[PDB]
């Protein structure tokens, strides 16, 4: 969409968008709740507009033949 | 094991450990003028050329008959060379008309409604006719998020999914708000191709489908690894290859001509007014 | 990648760093596989692509 | 194994345009053969330099030049004949077979191997 | 002149006949061009 030079085919494998962290991070409950809240309060839609809105993507020969033919007919009618 | 749309509160109530099948919430609802001018400018240049040349060949009914005959070249003397010019540029006229007929034969071969029609309170050009289910998370989400739309929607309650299907199918209702992925299976279910809303790929929610287990047990890590493997094995693609199969998978140009006709009419009228003035000079 | 030395299959990059505890958080476009998920903790994904 | 199956409003508006053009132009000409003005404008609408005489007022000749209206309506109905005219199930596949209906009828011969 | 109807007086009704059968001529030429274009596929 930005650089105008195209994707082909459908979504050949369903894929997600994950995060990485160390084990025993028990605040990930409230992290996933805030994920669902951004999904709930439309903040994901704010990011959606704010970034996905950026999508962008014979004549001359006849003329010299006529300039020959005019003198041709000039000669023909001055002689006949 | 019944696939549920994951909100906060279902994660509050029970345990979720499953890579979910993503979904969202939607609502069931029921030119030839870049081609002239690029030819026309070279055509008028050629017209000026041939008019000047045809005046030059008869350095010997004149000033106005000439350009009229040039326009009548497309609109199907004694100088034989002038008739040769007529012949050559009439061949030019017919080849240009043939290429333009081929060009016109070559030409011969709603997502932002959620705010202006539905969130917009109390008015559309028809009155509001929406659709509910008296359960589920979609009703709750529009309740706690869009309570104006919730009040406008809860006026018309439906006793399932097929009641709304036949009401939208008969056109008795205009809108029915539901989980969108069931409607995407309904895209692979209906045959009459009065089918499905916008189809832009954008669902107006981002939730998933999966399994609820008990919180804080000795549980089911291996089933999570196995379902991620079956995802990675393309067995979800096998499953949609089983079930998710599908079926369904003027006036303005005339008025635009007539407006230019009226513009040329006004141009000819002021031209006639000027020529009627021009005996007073 | 499997290490060419004796019987080791070791993550690299950000995942080798978080594996070695060189990260509290890794934010990246991550299609988390089984071999990623069997070692780490992670919150839920939010964008779904193809 | 295979499957054997059984084998309008434009004309009135442009006519009003012809009529209005003829009466307005020859009224402007008579101020500063009206049946013939009708027949002349009607014949040049029909892609024909009709008769033998151009209007001696040059302005009506210019309006005959710009009213290319016969040519563009020729172009429009040729586009219509490009559009309205010529322009426009295997048993291995789904559409009416793997999820069939009773409007598509099935039979084999009884007491056979199929 | 009948052959020149396809190949593009004082009786006005004769010119009416000319106009009507010239419309016939151009619609028959248009349908035959559509027929050969159907053959062209």
């Amino acid at each position: 969409s930005q650089k105008c030079d195209v994707t082909t085919g459908e979504l050949f494998f369903r894929s997600g968008f994950g995060i990485g962290m160390r084990k025993d991070s028990p605040w990930k409950q409230q992290v996933s709740l805030s994920i669902l809240k951004s999904h709930e309060n439309g903040f994901m839609e704010d990011l959606d507009k704010t970034w996905v809105r950026y999508q962008e993507c014979l004549v001359a020969g006849g003329i010299v033949a006529g300039i020959f033919l005019i003198f041709i007919e000039i000669a023909y009618k001055s002689r006949a | 094991v019944g696939s549920l749309t994951i909100n906060e509160e279902r994660s509050e109530v029970v345990d979720f450990s499953v890579p979910f099948i993503e979904t969202g919430i939607s609502v069931m609802v029921s030119f030839l003028e870049p081609f002239s001018a690029c030819v026309w400018v070279m055509m008028f240049v050629m017209l000026l050329i041939v008019s000047a040349v045809a005046v030059f060949v008869f350095e010997y009914v004149t000033i106005g008959k000439a350009i009229w005959l040039l326009w009548g070249l497309v609109f199907n003397p004694k100088g034989t060379t002038s008739k040769i010019m007529v012949s050559v540029w009439a061949f030019f006229a017919v080849i240009f008309l043939a290429s333009y007929t081929a060009n016109l034969a070559a030409f011969m071969i709603v997502s932002g409604l959620s705010d202006k029609k539905f969130q917009r309170p109390n008015d559309f050009s028809p009155p509001f006719r929406f659709g509910t289910v008296p359960n589920g998370s979609t009703e709750r989400n529009i309740r706690n998020n869009y309570a104006e739309m919730h009040a406008y929607m809860g006026k018309f309650n439906q006793r399932g999914v097929d009641d709304a299907l036949l009401s939208l199918k008969t056109g008795k209702l205009d809108a029915f708000i539901y989980d969108a992925a069931v409607l995407n299976y309904m895209a692979g279910r209906d045959e009459g191709c009065k089918l499905v809303t916008i189809g832009s790929g954008k669902v107006f929610a981002s939730t998933g489908y999966g399994i609820a287990i008990q919180k804080d047990s000795g549980w089911k890590r291996q089933v999570d690894l196995a379902i991620l493997q079956l995802f990675g094995d393309g067995e979800m693609e096998e499953l949609e290859a089983l079930w998710l199969t599908g079926i369904c998978h003027d006036i303005d140009n005339m008025a635009g001509v007539f407006y230019m006709l009226g513009a040329a009419m006004a141009l000819s009228l002021i031209t006639f007014i000027s020529e009627h003035l021009f005996y007073w000079q | 990648e499997r290490v060419q030395n004796s019987n080791k299959k070791e993550w690299n990059g950000m995942m080798g760093e978080l594996l070695s505890g060189q990260a509290d958080m890794i934010v990246a476009p991550l299609t988390i596989n089984n071999e990623r998920a069997q070692y780490i903790e992670f919150s839920k994904p939010f964008k779904y692509q193809g | 194994l295979t499957i054997l199956v059984k084998k309008s409003t434009l004309w009135l508006l442009v006519g009003l345009s012809v009529h209005v053009v003829a009466v307005m132009l020859y009224l402007l000409d008579r101020f500063s053969t009206l049946s013939s003005a009708m027949w002349f404008s009607w014949g040049v609408l029909l892609n024909s330099g009709i008769g033998e005489g151009a209007p001696r007022s040059f302005s009506a000749r210019i309006l005959g030049m710009v009213w290319g209206f016969a040519m563009i309506i020729v172009a429009s109905y040729t586009a219509n004949l490009a559009a309205f005219l010529v322009l426009d199930i295997t048993g291995i596949n789904d559409p009416r077979l793997r999820n069939p209906s009773d409007k598509f009828i099935y039979a084999t011969v009884k007491q056979s191997s199929v």
